[PDB]
């Protein structure tokens, strides 16, 4: 029919041309795609005090804890840390520490807008058969407490107590729990173009879009320290989520 | 198809016009004031009420299909691109900390009937095109050399943003994605107009005010893109015409500013 | 006292689309107020319901989203495609993209064209749409006993064919690996009716945009899993 | 609203469960007007 | 007859801050009255909102909690420090102590000066406050431009100058660590416009101390760990 | 706080015939119509009612 | 109605417990009727 | 009042739950008056 598409604003069924006007029979809501559990990483449990990584760039011979800790964000992260180029190592055996990285696979196959907002719900399963464990999480622009104290000679990490929440579960069991959005920024940008920092900043690289941070540790003095390393699961989901412009979607090879 | 929009001092003239595209809401001047602040701000006033005018790169046929370039808002004033001089807005600007506006654009052509081709013009928002991939702004005399950027599976990829070196301690990983990509097939999504060879000389938009926070540095924003993009690659008769000239013009919206103090420096 | 109670067979399960909430762990927070950003989405059909541009192999990467019309042709549509969303042409499209994420869809494509050429040229097009059959229909002949239209070149150069929605089920799958009658719904085709007469001094050979979209009743139904292939 | 289906009984209070933003004191509209 | 029920997926877990109660174990105990004593506290804001003493290095412990105006001067301020909680002179102040256990912070932070010197002395003061810029602000000239304002020796020797709130979020960090734009805010300054006039037989050198608190409008958001630093 | 209780003697058990329902997972889901279809059962007594044949050995 | 003894309290919600279809907007019959 | 989330029910009783004092028959005020 007539029409003017580079005016850009198209007008709008088979009533039209030559109709059909099947009735309605809501599933693609932005608030009810979004609720269901999706795996984001899998991280080490502590057994004792660690060092949190120190900032980019690190030096060779700088003395520290990796692999543990982890953020909660869809956005690319390297080393625990906020990233923009996402990556991984597809080569063979090299040399230097190989950098943990995680990403949102299913959020971002449909994440076709800009600013986001929703409320996370948490939870984390085990991996190896009959394993205790524990977790704990401080807010966004926190630090994690390092350090120990002796009582009756074992070295008891400090983190074990703190104003923020703690998890314990029984033995071969799992935890789950409902988080506030906290950070300062009114909405998650899902892709930003500004800069955190008069100088020395990095475009494109926010500062505080995510919800916290996330750790697993054994409930044993550091006096029992074992050899095998064990593992542990992370699941999120998303409430009331909302979404406030439109974008892209992610390229889709030809070959 | 004949309309004139008076601002200021200054007005413009469109003896083709199929109107004014509104974007997301309907009135985008309507504004209020920000609330992460509490000392008085700064309002319009006539000395900043009008528009401004550039230039762009010439059209060759040698251009090849989806070949682009980008104009960064607030950014062109302060880079002084394309000629652009804000003059007293670019006054005001360097000395403000917090600011909040809309825009408001049209960008014209010379495309005669004896020419076949399209243009397609849109406001990609929070985008990051005019960086090299170093993580440098891309200069002046090096946006000459090259007139329009040549479209790559890097940039379709997102893969080559800028980023931070890990450094010795670890080892180089292989980049392969990036939450910047570039999608040419779904430009259209954000406000656009085609610039047809045989329909029309001048588009415009209008756009609100976006971001994540209710002010925005006025020192590193870049909320809004401006993006041109090629779709049909120009052809005519030879000895015809040769490679016709871009222009556009720019005007903020009900403005604020919050945070005075001496002229910016940097070190 | 104590009320009696009879914990079930399922007891200790985890659900990742359970229906229920959580208990809380650090509430009563406040958050910034959101009335200043303009431009909520409610429904993605609102994002599926814009037009976007199509691909094409192009002669022998080569997948330029316009056709060029030839200079003699051989009774012969100049492109034509299935009506399978898992087909290559509607990979990059808004409504492709989103409908390759659930199984099952309902209502009316809409697919628009536009000419790009000299201002004084002249022509006739003939657009067809054919329900499966044995073989593809290829000759004009055929091609006009079914549905069809005719579009002329003139002062308004866009135009949009809607493709009607038969099928003997009320929903239908959204990606075809068999072919069955349940996904594949035909084909659709272009043919020049007329010789297209370019005017003097106008060089030659104009072009054609496809832009294609989602009609007034599209629906889709059930979700599924996602394709991390564009990460590598 | 959402994928909730209980509709009988809020154990929490409302406060405790969600987030509530602090006061400063079908039909489906199109993203894009043109005059 | 028996209820059914199904046990959650985290069940027999301790939550170290779930909002309930527990069983009592030994109930039914009375306790005497407390109606006698008088002062008694509701929220640490009233702590808060009480006027402490700074610190500073002094000339090469050392921290007197005053500065001591020289006799010539060079083109620059007589003392300067940021607006970052975390800096040192906040340590020890009852607002720097309380804040730097929340995470985020809200208000205007207010400062309050007093004179200590001989009663018949005369001088001029310039108090300022420069927003966050590539270089701090060092010559009079460029700190007149900013937010200011001139103190006056006279009968009434304290004046309070009161920090304005300005940032992109409504929330700031209280702590900096890369010094962002959301943590720090800027720099304060004190200027010396005239020079101070002893009168005769009054030995030298006047004093002045800092009295810091926080504005009417302040606000703490987010509990945190403590530093227990202090036990060693 | 929380509500005593005391799990049964039979807790944890699974019966192929109990009479209750089930959680739902994938809840929230529309069907087409089934009006068009004639000849609805609602009972086997309805087909039992219907003659048939017998059988019967035959000479060998 | 079925093999359903709970008569008292339904938690979930009917749409979310049942499918239902969208609309288009003793005595037993016998199967065969001779005219 | 305080970190308590329930709303809808108490089980045990006040006093069993609270010690009590036997009888013996925003807007913030500054902890200091200057007359």
């Amino acid at each position: 029919s007539t029409d003017n598409a580079e005016t850009g604003v198209i007008e709008a069924n088979t009533d039209t041309d030559f109709g059909e006007l099947a009735a309605p029979g809501n599933h693609t809501n932005v608030k009810f795609l979004f609720d269901r559990s999706r795996l984001l990483n899998v991280i080490k449990v502590l057994e004792k005090d660690a060092v949190f990584p120190r900032p980019f760039p690190t030096q060779e011979g700088a003395q520290q804890d990796d692999g543990y800790f982890c953020l909660l964000t869809p956005r690319p992260t390297v080393a625990s840390r906020p990233a923009t180029r996402f990556g991984l190592y597809a080569n063979p055996s090299g040399s230097g520490v190989l950098a943990n990285t995680s990403l949102d696979f299913n959020f971002y196959s449909l994440a076709c807008f800009t600013y986001f907002r929703s409320d996370l719900e948490v939870t984390v399963v085990s991996l190896e058969p009959d394993l205790e464990f524990a977790v704990g999480w401080f807010p966004s622009g926190s630090e994690y407490q390092a350090s120990s104290f002796v009582y009756d000679q074992l070295h008891v990490p400090f983190h074990f107590t703190g104003r923020t929440p703690r998890a314990f579960a029984s033995k071969g069991g799992k935890v789950s729990f409902v988080l506030p959005w906290n950070s300062v920024s009114s909405v998650l940008p899902v892709r930003w173009g500004g800069a955190s920092k008069l100088s020395s900043a990095t475009r494109g690289l926010p500062a505080h879009a995510d919800w916290g941070t996330i750790y697993a540790f054994v409930p044993r003095p550091n006096e029992k320290k074992s050899t095998a390393v064990k593992h542990v699961a992370v699941y999120i989901r998303y409430k009331n989520a909302r979404a406030w412009c439109p974008s892209m979607l992610p390229f889709r090879s030809y070959k | 198809r004949v309309t004139t929009q008076t601002a200021g001092n200054t007005a413009i003239n469109t003896q083709s016009s199929l109107g004014v595209l509104c974007a997301y809401v309907e009135d985008p001047t309507k504004s209020d004031p920000p609330s992460s602040s509490t000392d008085q701000p700064t309002t319009t006033f006539t000395a900043i009420d009008r528009w401004y005018t550039g230039r762009l790169n010439s059209w060759t046929k040698a251009v090849k299909t989806f070949s682009f370039q980008a104009v960064p808002l607030p950014g062109a004033f302060l880079s002084r691109q394309g000629g652009l001089n804000g003059g007293a807005f670019t006054a005001t600007l360097h000395r403000h900390f917090l600011m909040k506006c809309g825009w408001q654009v049209q960008v014209q052509c010379n495309l005669t009937q004896f020419h076949q081709g399209a243009l397609l013009v849109a406001m990609v928002p929070e985008t990051t095109l005019d960086v090299k991939p170093d993580g440098k702004a891309k200069s002046l005399q090096e946006l000459n050399e090259e007139q329009w950027v040549e479209m790559s599976d890097d940039y379709r990829t997102g893969k080559n943003m800028p980023f931070q070196s890990l450094g010795t301690y670890y080892r180089p990983p292989n980049w392969t994605w990036g939450p910047n990509f570039i999608n040419p097939y779904q430009v259209t999504v954000f406000p656009h107009q085609i610039l047809n060879a045989r329909t029309s000389t001048s588009v415009d938009i209008n756009v609100p005010y976006i971001g994540e926070t209710p002010t925005q540095s006025s020192e590193t924003q870049n909320s809004w893109t401006l993006l041109v993009m090629v779709l049909v690659p120009l052809d005519y008769k030879e000895g015809a015409t040769t490679d016709p000239e871009i222009t556009f013009s720019v005007r903020p919206t009900s403005p604020y500013f919050n945070g005075l103090r001496n002229r910016y420096t940097a070190g | 006292g104590p009320i009696p109670t009879a914990p079930r067979e399922n007891s200790l399960m985890f659900l990742s689309t359970l229906p229920d909430d959580t208990v809380p762990a650090y509430g009563n927070v406040r958050t910034p107020p959101v009335n200043y950003l303009p431009g909520e989405i409610t429904d993605l059909l609102q994002l599926a319901r814009i037009p976007t541009l199509m691909a094409f192999e192009r002669v022998p990467d080569t997948y330029v989203p316009y056709v060029a019309v030839p200079t003699q042709f051989d009774d012969r549509p100049l492109i034509s495609f299935p009506i399978t969303l898992s087909d290559p042409v509607y990979q990059n499209t808004l409504v492709g993209a989103i409908s390759s994420n659930f199984a099952n869809y309902r209502g009316c494509i809409q697919i628009t064209l536009t000419f790009c050429g000299p201002m004084m040229a002249r022509g006739k097009f003939l657009l067809s749409y054919s329900p499966p059959n044995g073989t593809q229909p290829q000759t004009l002949s055929e091609a006009m006993q079914c549905t069809y239209s005719i579009w002329d070149i003139g002062l308004n150069s866009s135009w949009t064919f809607v493709v009607p929605y038969i099928s003997p089920s009320d929903y239908r799958e959204t990606r075809a690996i068999t072919n069955s009658v349940y996904s594949a719904d035909g084909w659709f085709s272009l043919h020049k009716l007329t010789k297209i007469t370019l005017p003097p001094d106008c060089p030659q050979s104009p072009c054609i945009l496809f832009f294609a979209s989602a009609g007034e009743d599209y629906t889709l139904r059930l979700p599924v899993d996602c394709n991390p292939s564009y990460v590598f | 609203r959402g994928n909730n289906g209980n509709m009988t009984f809020n154990y929490y209070a409302n406060t405790y469960q969600n987030s509530v933003d602090f006061s400063t004191s079908g039909i489906l509209n199109p993203l894009g007007y043109l005059k």
